[PDB]
């Protein structure tokens, strides 16, 4: 998907 | 361990510059205009965002007008500002400091949807509830965000606080004044914005919000397509072909264009089975063709969707207090003062 931000606590896709 | 420091303006109260300092910075994101970075002010410890706008030498950047102005529970909170040179060469750029906030809305529906789970609902009020409360806040002052969804929907996923962002298409919009009809990002835009009006006003960021509501019940944007053409499509086999009388409430130049002919669908039919009645009910006061017909920001949060969470006793499912949901201000309420009955209760 388009993300916000590089990383996230909810994983990567 | 590098300390950066630079002469900046806070984003409210005292006008005097000050020093501030800042260590710890790393890349987060891309921005239009530059790389996004994290920093920790060296003062209090508080992670901010630093992004980069392009400064007009012949306009004050209405953005940066804007976040000056705000002061809300559920908007970013615009840290400090200053100028510096950047990606472009020659160019002078505006650098907005933002409380940084580590999620998203649309992270947190990512991990659900391809873990082919629901969102749980309580999650769905908490998070629309507040997307309503800030709607209701910047269009009381005539701005219209013109570009919501889900990436702009920033969360703290501990506490269930949601802080709208992304200000830097905003504008107050004047009545009889036209605005550009190119905002607004594919999968969120209102008809009378596909339809490429120039004379639309702050409902169309009600529609936004009911694609974020219905993507979160269905697991996947509701009205999906890289033209206009195709959401269109997609937006008339839900809502079925707009009467002529819908297609002049959105942009009379579309009248007489021959449209797919598409009865609508049941709204009941568009979610799964268990999608609780309610959030269907609301969802179909916000996705309506008309513009003056869908439900301004105070009537969404006074629907009856929103009703479990003005129970004195509702927790998030972690056993943490709701965060904060009803610190009306006068400012907030005066698009309809007596809503402040259902909105405030008894309890608050
Ligand atoms: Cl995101």
């Amino acid at each position: 998907x388009d993300f916000r931000f590089f990383y996230s606590r909810y994983g990567a896709c | 361990s590098k300390v950066t420091t630079v002469v900046a303006t806070p984003g409210q109260g005292p006008d005097r510059p000050q020093e501030v300092s800042y260590t710890d910075t790393k890349v987060i994101g891309n921005g239009s205009f530059g790389v996004v970075y994290q920093a920790k002010l060296c003062d209090s410890g508080e992670l901010v965002a630093i992004k980069k706008v392009l400064q007009d030498k012949r306009f004050k950047n209405r953005e940066l007008q804007i976040m000056r102005k705000l002061d809300h529970c559920n908007i970013v909170r615009l840290r400090y500002f200053f100028y510096s040179s950047g990606e472009k060469k020659d160019e002078v750029y505006l650098n907005l400091v933002l409380d940084y906030v580590p999620e998203t809305v649309y992270r947190v529906a990512r991990h659900y949807s391809r873990a082919k789970q629901t969102l749980p609902v309580i999650y769905v009020k908490l998070y629309m509830y507040q997307l309503f409360r800030s709607l209701a806040y910047i269009h009381s002052f005539g701005i219209c965000h013109r570009d919501i969804k889900p990436q702009n929907l920033l969360l703290d996923p501990d506490t269930a606080v949601l802080k709208l962002c992304d200000f830097g298409s905003a504008k107050q919009l004047v009545r009889g004044e036209p605005n550009v009809s190119y905002i607004c990002s594919r999968y969120y835009r209102a008809p009378e914005l596909i339809f490429g009006a120039t004379d639309y006003t702050s409902s169309i960021d009600v529609w936004s919000a009911g694609c974020v509501l219905a993507e979160l019940l269905l697991g996947q944007p509701i009205f999906p397509g890289d033209s206009g053409v195709d959401q269109l499509v997609e937006i008339i086999k839900v809502l079925g072909t707009p009467t002529r009388e819908q297609i002049r409430e959105m942009n009379p130049n579309y009248t007489e264009f021959k449209f797919p002919q598409i009865k609508a669908h049941p709204w009941t039919k568009v979610f799964r089975p268990r999608t609780p009645p309610e959030a269907i009910a609301l969802c179909s006061r916000l996705l309506e063709y008309t513009p003056t017909a869908r439900l301004t920001p105070l009537e969404a949060c006074a629907h009856s969707f929103f009703d479990e969470l003005r129970d004195p006793n509702v927790k998030l499912p972690n056993g943490r207090d709701t965060p904060a949901l009803f610190n009306f201000t006068t400012q907030e309420l005066s698009s309809n003062p007596p809503l402040a009955t259902i909105l405030i209760p008894p309890h608050a």
